[PDB]
């Protein structure tokens, strides 16, 4: 286990995914072409985790681009660094899905996972040991829901033993305004908790509420969407990327984080909070980095974790500084707020010192946190879904597609039993 | 025993095929190769998936050491037309 | 949709570019909105060509100005590209300019294009584009060009030349523009001057590419791409005899660059299309003679040759599915042009794809290329009986490797297949093949699991039926299984599937499909669809399920397979139940279908699996389940099994499954125990009854004794499946003993010291216990054999016990379950006395239910509180009769309105609390209201808490204000304080709720008053709650309630100052810092708590004193703080 | 690609034809082309190079590419025979001393490649002058009988006053219609 593909699925989801990797590369030093530029042995002691070495000492990417049409495919290989990517890599349709998950799951996915099966395998092929998967997509759009949870389903299906993680990106109906965006989001969480060992919740209701009052913005745009989503990517798996003893592969960082089967919605979080064009010449201290990750404003998922109780937690600080501070730190905050941490699963709390901090800050922390409180993204989805499901709007499309109401039914019952399970095990012996 | 029994099969399909000189040979060795995949198929409902995932590695191995045998004992010829046969 | 609605929108959106081009914030937002209205019309780009003319006249005025700057004209090429890409360059470019003045202009603006400008890429590549317009005029560029030699020494180059230059650097680019450049080789190259100055030139540069580039490289590969794209474009759309006298040339450097053996898929792609363009260019096209007669429109030879066949068959086995399909496209183009007897000779190769099963990209090949050459008509009549036998196995190729299957595109590539042999051959001979042909695409168009292959198949059904009508009943299996019809698999598998099969033409192929493949499938959902799919086709057929079907199944009931055994079980229970029910509508038994050689076969299905130990392990539940589904399903058909071992047998496994249910995965357990119970209820029904109303006295003991004497067992589990097993009973089987089930069961739902943790039982008790009310019935004056009001009292006492039932066990309120399943049984209950005996509905024990469903209805768990809510509405607008007994039924029904209650999410917290809130006005619920408000307000979710909060505050106005009405609030809440004191469960949510209270400025006309009685035996509540604690939470919320009550004036002032000073000194010192914190807090908001002009010493001294040292240290500063507060110091002993 | 996208893409094809418009300069063809859409007669130009049109005609997409019929042009009508459907050949009837010209450059036209498999229309415009041949003359003078490889069909018009021109349409799709269409 020392190789990662990587899948992106739908808009959304390849440029996250096209961002994702410019930073990795920034971070690296690999430049467009491909060769090594950096300054620090470190980047490449762990470079053939997401890289694959060619002649004249060039570093290749592992990813594969998917669509069902052409505008992303163009949009990515044309960007600032689409040339380093593979041309037989790319592998998509020409009419879409329509913002239908059946549309995306069951026609054009189903014709185009043959395709998408082929790269996937060419990319296993070159791998000594292939380590697991990660996907990037939505859960919103019809595509990059449908398809992408159908490449899952094939991957589980196929690859017996193999872990499997994905980004996905809850819509928000204060950025988009499509009406079957709940039905699109339902389902797909339906075959998560069923397929998906780990997955990161990432609310875009949470980052337009970041965007527009903390940072300041009258008109947040995708382009500030995809500027907080690719550094919380870059901060969650800064320990797959270098050296480390805590989480260096996926299965450990399953293991620690993963406390039970259907039970895997980790909510992100990073400090301190950034734009685009925008250069901040104070450092703030271990304690200010330690007590600003920890509020709800830090975190991507609209979920405050002071309304919840934590199962897991895992921080990461990148940047020169001691490991005594940061040790004494953590240890006070979980003293004082010893409260909102469950006592029946001792030592739940791991923090992690790395010397790479990221690129335009000296200081930086990460937050991937398991608390119940995430179970609050989910009800919301519920009063939607079921509201929308009673008086039977707009469903013709999925019936008229080989779906049917006993999906939906299905969905609904598996989703509304994780909440219970989730509130059950917050109130654990109360 | 199912790794056991599958490891004492893999290896007598691996001997078979080491000693394969006839269509007889190759066609008796791609008769163990279905009851074996038929065997496998009927077992993963109670299997890990490390084994599972090894168990299909050898197949493929196995697959691919096959078609290299058919493709060099038996060279198909290159495409001619069939104007004067005789 | 079904036009272009939004217009005026784009209109302004496409005239506000000259106004967001400097800044870039609002120039993304426009760009988003385009891209949004532009998707809608991805999948209909046709609805947009009558706005794709107006919308590129304003897109090419804009770039057109020579005073539109590079951020403007970028803007604008962008929204083009944008069009583009939606619609279609192929149809958008064709609209573009193309006279000749704009051959000047357009090529000049090429000439000031960055290649390394990665933000305006979208102008490098769409203005290729529309220089391959300006190639379309009928004149030379020498003309164009006119004088070059203007200017002294420094000439003029040629636009030619020009064009030239620039397509060789973009041939050779990463970007999209590389693309485009391939446009202009097929629009400058292939022009007539061009041609003839630029076709020598570009071959042998284009060669010296192919020869000098490695796919080992980044830059190599493009080059090589580049290079291979333009030689298509140039055999494409150039001419024969032009291009002819290059194809051996090129041929060779294709060869030359080893490309079958890159792992670059689109080189190998690119590779096999030039490879059939130089082909077709060694033959003269050829034109269909066989049209104007088969169908309307809607509804010598080069050495060469050899070598591009053997290439093409090469490329056949790919394992690319991108590469096949473009070897299958070649070979069907040059079989195309070639004569009728060297064609065949391809065919006979083609066949040699389907040697080795194995292989299913070669089966995948092999069916492609039979489609490509059958679809222009190049297969001679010889080859039917050796293709079409081939096809009747590629359309069910569905094997598995392990976890992953494979075959659909097997299945695919044989429906395009038959499709095209709609037209490749003719209606006189494929007429002894018609049969063949039409059963094998109904079976894949019914019984398909992929959706795609059912379309596919639906598709080749319609194409057969409309081009040749030579299919039976083409029509009828035309109108009902179409494009919507097919698209559901459970109607292809149950309705669809037996209209098919009505006609004798589909009767016995549809049914031994189903009996030899589908029933035998891998997935356990396929195999019970095929079941159900038999079932509904022997009501057509049956003397053909009885007699060759029928013992088909009973010969592999025996196999060693274990999927063949369950699928045969199934098979024979649907063939069985049918009869019988065929039978029961002709006054017949249903021996009379079964012959003795069916009651013996089916008299030993459970007996021969019992002797192999076959029942044991994940492989033998999956026997025991379909032996238990025969088993009832000959029990309900009535079988002459009375008397017999076979009865006795079938016992035995049925108590075995329950009392070894700890031994079933607890995700397939509930299954395996709702399907023993059923059989139970079927076996126990038809054969143990010696008279009509009775039951044999001696097998009615062994039952009963056995059961009820299992329902005190030491597993939860055999618990659980003998309540179940009690509740499913037949009632002549419980007359003469139903008090002692009655006082079993209610032994089983109740909780001992022993039995804390067996929350599991109670559910399924209190599931038995209902069942066996509606069996039994009520009747006058029979406790024995029915519901009298004998025993109606016990019923309601034993159901009513286990309300008050929470157990906070390490998974949580496991509970719940319990006092869920409670809220079912009463609804079954009062409802089925309200249907008979509506007196015995008490009215003490009816307000109790109704008190305690209004309590459940207000919890903290959404899932449960829509139960309770739909409960209590079932329960309360019921007027079929109505409840004798509903405290404020008028009240309830003015609340809630019967019209509006079905569009009411209960489940939702906002659409919940708002309305359950609402019952505090009855004061008959007012406490069981207040109970479940309280205890849903102090728990930890922060929507609940927030939509609990706003309910409150939102009701508390109108009773604030009344002094009555805060006089009985009040006390109903004290009295569920004195009610839930060390609880554990209300005690920490009543202190919240009493804090957050205090803090809003709830009970202020009190305050005026000195010494109120309620805030006295608040303090005395506090007192005795608070002492002696250790979790913070609670110490934290007494210190809130305290601090809050502090207000009020008077001794409980004093009182309440002391006890503040007594926690300062808490064990911990985050709660002395905390108690300390909420003191200064409350001294410096409230007035008049301190007098003599002594609040400034104590206000220092607790800011100065540091309340997180030890205790010998702050106790003489609380001493001194109770002192300057007039306060008894506490004594130390 | 499935079978459904396949005749998805075939029937969005079939729904696309091409009649491309030769014949001699000075004959009348941007005349009828104009007349058949309804646009101005008065102000039509002769065409510097080629003009190309789109319209929807009994639910049938119809793209028309009128080419120049100038001498310099005719060297270039190759790069339009690609995809072609339909050849309309229109012939002036004043025009009788370059009638000898004008059918040479059919009888070429007829032995093309591309051209191989597309109908035929041939307009004998300009029939309401006095010395207007009549559409005999024409058939006559430019050997149509010899014409075996092709459906072709005489039929005069006249573009000033808009007669004949449906019918010719009509027939023409009629025959496009007669046979199967398949992609390549
Ligand atoms: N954060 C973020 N969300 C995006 C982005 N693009 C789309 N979305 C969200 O994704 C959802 C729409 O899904 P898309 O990604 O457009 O869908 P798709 O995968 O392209 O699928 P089809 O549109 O059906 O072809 C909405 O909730 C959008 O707000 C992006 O760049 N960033
Ligand atoms: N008398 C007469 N003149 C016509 C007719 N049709 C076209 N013309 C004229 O012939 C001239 C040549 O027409 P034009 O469309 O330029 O033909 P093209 O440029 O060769 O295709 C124009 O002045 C037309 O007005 C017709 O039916 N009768
Ligand atoms: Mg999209
Ligand atoms: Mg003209």
């Amino acid at each position: 286990m020392r190789e990662i593909v990587h899948i992106q699925a739908g808009q959304c989801g390849n440029q996250i995914g096209a961002k994702f990797w410019e930073v990795i590369s920034d971070e690296h030093g690999i430049d467009p072409t491909g060769t090594y530029h950096g300054d620090s042995d470190l980047q490449l002691d762990r470079i053939s985790v997401y890289y694959n070495e060619a002649t004249g000492g060039k570093y290749v990417p592992r990813a594969i681009l998917v669509d069902l049409e052409p505008g992303t495919m163009d949009s990515v290989r044309s960007g600032p660094f689409g040339q380093i990517f593979r041309p037989d890599n790319f592998v998509f349709g020409q009419s879409g899905a329509g913002n239908n998950w059946a549309k995306g799951h069951y026609t054009e996915g189903a014709e185009l996972v043959d395709s998408v099966l082929d790269v996937v395998r060419k990319e296993a092929e070159s791998c000594d040991c292939l380590q697991g998967f990660q996907l990037t997509h939505s859960l919103g759009g019809g595509t990059g829901s449908g398809m992408g949870t159908l490449l899952i389903s094939k991957i589980r299906e196929e690859y017996p033993d193999r872990i499997m993680n994905t980004f996905s990106v809850v819509p928000s109906p204060k950025v988009s305004d499509t009406v079957v965006e709940p039905y699109n989001a339902t389902l797909s969480v339906h075959q998560l908790v069923e397929n998906t060992d780990e997955t990161y919740c990432i609310d875009n209701e949470a980052l337009y509420d970041i965007c527009f009052r903390t940072l300041k913005l009258t008109t947040p745009t995708y382009g500030d969407l995809n500027h907080l989503v690719s550094a919380t990517m870059s901060g969650v798996t800064t320990c797959l990327r270098f050296p480390g003893q805590l989480n260096a592969d996926l299965r450990k960082l399953a293991v620690n984080m993963v406390p039970f089967p259907r039970l895997h919605f980790f909510m992100p979080g990073f400090a301190p909070l950034t734009s685009r064009g925008s250069q901040q010449y104070r450092a703030l201290t271990v304690p200010e980095l330690t007590q600003q990750v920890f509020d709800a404003k830090n975190m991507m998922a609209a979920c405050d974790p002071r309304h919840g109780r934590y199962l897991t937690v895992a921080a990461v600080f990148r940047g020169r500084m001691s490991m005594k501070e940061v040790d004494e730190q953590m240890l006070n905050v979980q003293n004082k707020n010893s409260s909102y941490f469950v006592e029946w699963i001792p030592n739940n709390v791991k923090t992690a010192v790395c010397d790479i901090p990221p690129r335009g800050l000296k200081m930086a922390v990460t937050f991937i946190g398991n608390s119940t409180a995430i179970q609050e993204l989910f009800k919301r989805i519920s009063e939607q879904f079921t509201a929308m499901f009673r008086r039977k709007a707009f469903l013709h499309w999925y019936t008229g597609e080989g779906m049917d109401e006993m999906e939906f039914t299905e969905a609904e019952s598996n989703m509304n039993d994780l909440v219970s399970e989730y509130q059950q095990y917050q109130d654990a012996t109360a | 025993f199912f790794v056991a029994t599958f490891v004492r099969e893999r290896a007598a399909v691996e001997e078979l095929l080491e000693r394969a000189e006839s269509v007889e040979r190759l066609e008796e060795a791609a008769s163990r190769l279905q009851g074996l995949q038929k065997l496998i198929n009927d077992s993963v409902f109670f299997l890990a998936a490390y084994d599972l995932r090894q168990g299909q590695e050898a197949l493929a191995r196995l697959q691919a050491a096959l078609a290299e045998r058919r493709r060099g004992l038996q060279p198909k010829k290159r495409f001619a037309f069939k104007t004067r046969g005789k | 949709l079904e036009a272009f609605g939004e217009s005026a929108e784009t209109r302004a959106l496409l005239g506000r570019l000259r106004e967001v081009h400097g800044g870039g914030a609002e120039r993304e937002v426009a760009l988003e909105r385009f891209r949004v209205i532009m998707d809608k019309y991805q999948e209909q780009p046709h609805l947009l060509d009558p706005h794709l003319e107006w919308m590129m006249n304003l897109l090419l005025d804009i770039v057109q100005d020579q005073t539109s700057p590079a951020s403007l004209v970028h803007l604008a090429f962008k929204f083009l590209y944008i069009i583009t890409k939606v619609r279609g360059y192929k149809t958008f470019l064709r609209l573009f300019p193309h006279e000749v003045a704009d051959v000047e202009p357009v090529l000049d603006l090429v000439t000031i294009q960055n290649p390394k400008d990665h933000e305006a890429w979208e102008t490098r590549y769409m203005l290729l584009l529309w220089l391959s317009v300006t190639c379309l005029i009928p004149f030379d560029f020498s003309r164009l060009d006119g004088n070059l030699l203007t200017q002294p020494g420094q000439a003029r180059m040629s636009i030619m030349d020009r064009i030239l230059q620039i397509a060789e650097s973009y041939l050779i680019v990463s970007d999209k523009a590389r693309d485009a450049a391939a446009v202009l080789v097929s629009r400058f190259i292939t022009r007539p001057d061009v041609k003839q100055s630029k076709m020598a030139e570009f071959l042998d540069w284009s060669l010296c590419n192919l020869a000098r580039s490695s796919f080992q490289t980044m830059q190599g590969v493009i080059t090589m791409d580049g290079t291979l794209q333009a030689l298509a474009q140039i055999f494409k759309h150039g001419k024969r005899e032009d291009c002819l006298p290059y194809a051996a040339t090129v041929l060779r450097c294709l060869d030359g660059c080893r490309l079958p053996e890159s792992n670059q898929t689109l080189l190998r792609k690119l590779g096999v299309k030039l490879v059939q363009r130089l082909g077709l260019t060694f033959l003269k096209p050829k034109v269909a003679a066989w049209r104007y007669q088969r169908g309307c429109r809607s509804l010598d030879v080069p050495e060469g040759v050899e070598r591009v066949i053997e290439q093409l068959l090469v490329g056949l086995k790919d394992k690319d599915t991108v590469v096949r399909w473009s070897a299958a496209k070649g070979i069907g183009r040059m079989a195309g042009r070639l004569p009728r007897a060297l064609a065949d000779d391809v065919v006979g190769s083609v066949l040699d794809c389907f040697s080795f099963q194995e292989t299913d990209k070669a089966w995948h090949g092999g069916c492609l290329a039979l489609a490509e050459l059958g679809r222009r008509g190049l297969l001679l009549p010889s080859r039917l009986v050796d293709v079409v036998a081939v096809i009747l196995k590629a359309l069910t190729y569905d094997e598995k490797r392990g976890a992953c299957s494979v075959g659909t595109n097997v299945r695919d590539a044989a429906c395009y297949v038959c499709w095209a042999f709609a037209r490749a051959y003719e209606p006189q001979e494929l007429k002894p093949f018609v049969t063949a042909i039409s059963s094998a695409l109904v079976i894949a168009a019914v019984f398909d699991r992929d959706i795609n292959c059912r379309r596919a198949a639906s598709a080749a059904f319609q194409e057969n039926v409309g081009r040749q009508g030579t299919f039976p009943h083409g029509i009828d299996i035309l109108t009902t299984a179409d494009y919507f019809a097919v698209g559901n698999r459970s109607n292809c598998f149950l309705v669809i599937s037996v209209f098919i099969a009505g006609f004798p033409e589909y009767t016995q192929p549809m049914i031994d499909h189903l009996v030899t493949m589908k029933i035998s499938h891998w997935d356990g959902v396929i195999r019970e669809l095929a079941a159900r799919a038999l079932h509904n086709l022997a009501q057509q057929a049956p003397e053909f399920s009885a007699t060759q079907v029928f013992p088909r199944l009973l010969s592999m009931t025996l196999s060693p397979d274990l999927h063949m055994r369950h699928g045969s079980i199934l098979a024979c229970a649907e063939v069985a139940y049918a009869l019988y029910k065929l039978a029961a509508q002709e006054n017949r038994p249903v021996t009379d279908h079964l012959d003795e050689q069916a009651v013996q076969g089916l008299k030993q299905i459970h007996q021969q699996l019992y002797d192999r130990q076959l029942y044991r392990g994940l492989g033998g539940q999956l026997m025991r389940q379909a032996v238990c589904v025969l088993i009832e399903k000959l029990s309900l058909s009535k079988m002459p099994f009375r008397g017999d071992t076979v009865i006795d047998g079938w016992q035995w496994l049925i108590n075995d499954t329950l009392r070894h249910l700890h031994l079933i995965s607890s995700h397939s357990r509930q299954q395996m125990k709702d399907a023993a119970v059923s059989a139970l209820a079927a076996l126990c029904s038809e054969y143990y009854m010696k008279e009509p109303g009775e039951a044999d006295p001696a097998i009615q003991e062994e039952l009963i004794t056995q059961y009820l004497a299992e329902l005190r067992n030491p597993e939860e589990m055999t618990r659980c499946g003998f309540s179940l097993a009690l509740g499913a009973l037949p009632g002549f089987l419980l007359k003469g003993r139903l008090q002692q089930v009655l006082t079993g069961l209610r032994a089983v739902t109740h909780t001992s010291p022993e039995d804390v943790s067996f929350a599991e039982s109670r559910r399924d008790g209190l599931k038995a216990i209902a069942r066996i009310c509606q069996t039994v019935g009520v009747k006058a004056g029979a406790p024995d054999e029915a519901v009298c009001g004998e025993n109606v009292s016990q019923i309601y006492c034993a159901l009513l016990g286990c309300m008050d039932d929470y157990t906070t066990d390490s998974r949580g309120d496991v509970g719940t379950w319990v006092r869920k399943a409670a809220m079912t049984s009463l609804m079954d209950l009062t409802l089925l006395l309200a249907r008979s005996q509506p007196e015995l509905i008490e009215a003490h024990t009816c307000e109790r239910i109704m008190c305690c469903v209004a309590q459940q209805a207000s919890e903290k768990i959404d899932r449960f509180r829509a139960h309770a809510a739909s409960v209590f509405l079932t329960l309360l607008h019921f007027d079929s009769p109505p409840i004798p007994h509903v405290p404020h039924r008028g009240e309830l029904e003015k609340l809630f309105p019967r019209s509006d209650v079905a569009s009411v999410n209960w489940s939702a917290p906002s659409q919940a609390f708002p309305r359950i809130t609402q019952l505090l006005g009855l004061p008959t619920y007012r406490y069981h209201v207040l109970l479940g408000l309280v205890v849903s307000l102090g728990g930890l979710t922060e929507s609940t808490i927030r939509h609990s909060t706003q309910s409150l505050f939102e009701y508390m106005k109108g009773i604030q204000s009344d002094p009555q009405a805060l006089g009985s609030f009040s006390g109903t809440l004290l009295q569920i304080f004195e009610d839930n004191l060390l609880n554990e469960r209300v005690s920490v949510p009543l202190l919240k709720t009493l804090d957050h209270v205090l803090t809003h400025g709830c009970f202020d006309i009190f305050t005026t008053e000195e010494d109120h009685p309620f805030a006295v035996k608040l303090l005395a509540l506090c007192k005795k709650e608070i002492k002696n604690s250790k979790d913070i939470q609670k110490l934290l919320s007494g210190i809130a309630v305290f601090c809050e009550m502090v207000q009020f004036p008077g001794d409980v002032r004093r009182q309440a100052l002391l006890q503040l000073c007594l926690l300062l000194c808490h064990r911990f010192p985050l709660i002395r810092k905390t108690t300390a914190s909420q003191v200064y807090e409350t001294l410096l908001t409230y007035s008049d708590v301190v007098g003599a002009d002594v609040l400034d010493e104590v206000v220092t001294v607790l800011s100065d004193t540091a309340w997180d040292a030890e205790l010998a240290v702050v106790r003489e500063q609380r001493n001194r703080l109770c002192d300057l507060l007039g306060v008894p110091r506490p004594q130390l002993v | 690609m499935g079978l459904l996208t396949i005749l998805k893409k075939m029937k969005q094809k079939e729904r696309e034809l091409r009649l491309l418009m030769l014949g001699l300069d000075n004959a009348g063809k941007t005349t009828i082309l104009k007349k058949f859409n309804g646009e101005d007669i008065d102000t039509i130009s002769p065409t510097l190079g080629f003009n190309i049109k789109t319209l929807e005609h009994r639910g049938f997409k119809l793209n028309i590419w009128d080419v120049g019929g100038q001498k310099s042009l005719r060297s270039y009508w190759r790069n339009y025979f690609e995809s072609t459907d339909g050849l309309i050949w229109v012939v002036d009837s004043a025009d009788r001393q370059r009638m000898q010209d004008c059918q040479r450059e059919l009888q070429s036209l007829l032995v093309e490649e591309r051209l191989a498999g597309a109908t035929l229309l041939i307009f004998a415009n300009k029939q309401d002058l006095p010395g207007a041949l009549s559409s005999n003359a024409i058939r006559e003078v430019l050997e149509l009988d010899s014409i075996r490889s092709h459906h072709w069909c005489i039929q005069g018009c006249s573009a000033v006053t808009g007669e004949n021109l449906l019918p010719g349409i009509d027939w023409l799709l009629d025959d496009i219609s007669s046979r199967i269409f398949t992609a390549d």
